């Protein structure tokens, strides 16, 4: 019967300028409510949102993914691995009322794209057309990755999202943003010092710092540094595996290569499971607030 | 002056959340990701000994006063192009005043 085909349908009479105004709304609010999480801001939680709603994809039967906008439903909203993303949804809802025409999938994925560009990251091409689907299409819990694992796990998990060795190392570099919260995941502390500026620090910290495996206050095992940073068991697996180690060194030396690799991989992540017609517009590259003189 | 003057205790929380990951402000303090900022006011940019700056921070050569510092914390990469200070910027003037008044106190 073949998997479900999710055809991208652009919202009635909307074009680039209508989506630029939604980007601009998320960006100014990001600038306004900069007090959140001991001044880290809402930037990191938004990219994590865009990934966790796209990360439920399964290439075998095309279930899950960003298309449906199914995170608004109680089963996916209350997924244990989604703990903390309520704050991200709550940030996004006032602007959903200001722009009721935009689908949920388009809004969650846009928030991620907006968050990375505003945090000085690479320009990431974004496509519209995701359509809300009913409550029955909502993915069952347990499709997101665990942190207390090894390199073998990471490689097999990302195969489900059609990601190769290079794509996963690049995507993992987003961990340069924000931190781990014990109340949410059972892990505590940042991966780097520039928690709200998008850089290649994740990789520089991975092989230039001295790491020791310790126990936190949730009894979980995490890699700590003398400078106060942390790594998850899946993050440090990137220097244990010989294939992953080579790419990590490549990104630590060349930030521009990381930037171009993250963007294609993230765009691919957000677009997974969607079929864009031939008549559909070519991807949108949005103007940042700094580029508009703000 | 052009810059006003705010609360020193509000500026302490701003430093602690937004600057202390990379900077120390006390006498003889260690260089972390960023240099020690004790005696930064009335000193030229790129002069703290023992720290390795970029050529851009030294070549800029500006005497750090409360005004050009408020210009720097707004947007680092626009003020000193090529600097490695991975920072977003204090976009609100109240937060700039509050932090400059605390830094004035903490760094002599
Ligand atoms: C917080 C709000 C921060 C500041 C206050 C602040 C100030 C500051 C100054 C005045 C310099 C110039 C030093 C000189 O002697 O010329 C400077 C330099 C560098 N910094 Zn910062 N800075 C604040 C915060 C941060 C954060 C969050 C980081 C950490 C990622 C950071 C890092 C550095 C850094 C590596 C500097 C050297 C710049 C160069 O190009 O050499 N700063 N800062
Ligand atoms: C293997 C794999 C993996 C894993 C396990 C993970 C995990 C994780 C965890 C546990 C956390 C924490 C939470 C809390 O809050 O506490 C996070 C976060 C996180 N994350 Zn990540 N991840 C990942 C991937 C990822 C990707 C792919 C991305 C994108 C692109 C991301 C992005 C993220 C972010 C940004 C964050 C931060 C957030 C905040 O801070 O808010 N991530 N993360």
């Amino acid at each position: 019967t073949t998997p479900l085909v999710h055809v991208a349908s652009v919202e009635k009479g909307r074009s680039y300028e209508d989506f630029q105004k939604v980007y601009n709304a998320i960006a100014l609010k990001l600038r306004e409510d900069d007090e959140y999480d001991n001044y880290i801001g809402y930037g990191p939680v938004l990219v994590r949102l865009a990934w966790h709603t796209s990360g439920t994809w399964d290439k075998h039967d095309n279930t899950g993914g960003s298309y449906g906008g199914t995170y608004r439903f109680k089963k996916e909203f209350n997924d244990p691995s989604n703990a903390g993303l309520q704050n991200g949804f709550k940030f996004l809802e006032p602007i959903h009322k200001e722009f009721p025409w935009i689908s949920s999938g388009d809004l969650f994925s846009l928030g991620g794209v907006t968050a990375v560009q505003e945090m000085q990251g690479p320009k990431i091409p974004w496509r519209c057309g995701r359509v809300d689907t009913p409550e029955d299409t909502t993915p069952d819990n347990g499709r997101l990755p665990d942190a207390d694992k090894d390199a073998d796990y990471v490689r097999t998990f990302f195969q489900r999202l059609n990601m190769n060795d290079r794509e996963v190392v690049a995507l993992m570099g987003a961990h340069a943003l924000g931190k781990t919260h014990l109340k949410n995941s059972g892990y505590e502390g940042p991966w780097g010092a520039a928690n709200n500026v998008f850089t290649n620090e994740f990789y520089l910290n991975l092989l230039n710092e001295d790491w020791k495996l310790e126990k936190n206050d949730a009894n979980n095992e995490q890699w700590d540094s003398k400078s106060g940073y942390m790594m998850l068991p899946t993050d440090y697996s990137l220097i244990q595996d010989p294939k992953y180690l080579s790419i990590v060194k490549e990104y630590a030396n060349d930030q521009d290569k990381f930037f171009k690799d993250f963007s294609k991989a993230f765009e691919k992540l957000l677009e997974n499971g969607i079929t864009f017609p031939k008549d559909a517009p070519s991807p949108f590259i949005f103007k940042t607030l700094e580029e508009q003189g703000l | 002056t052009e810059f006003k003057a705010g609360s020193a205790k509000k500026g302490a929380t701003l430093f602690k959340t937004r600057c202390l990951q990379c900077h120390t402000v006390e006498k003889g303090g260690p260089h972390k990701v960023g240099p020690n900022l004790h005696g930064i006011f009335g000193r030229h940019s790129g002069q703290a000994e023992g720290y390795s700056y970029t050529d851009a921070n030294i070549k800029k050569n500006v005497l750090w006063d409360e005004n050009n510092m408020s210009e720097y914390l707004t947007n680092p990469k626009k003020y000193i192009p090529g600097t490695k200070m991975a920072w977003g910027g204090l976009k609100k003037e109240k937060d700039r005043n509050d932090l400059i008044t605390y830094l004035k106190k903490a760094c002599e």
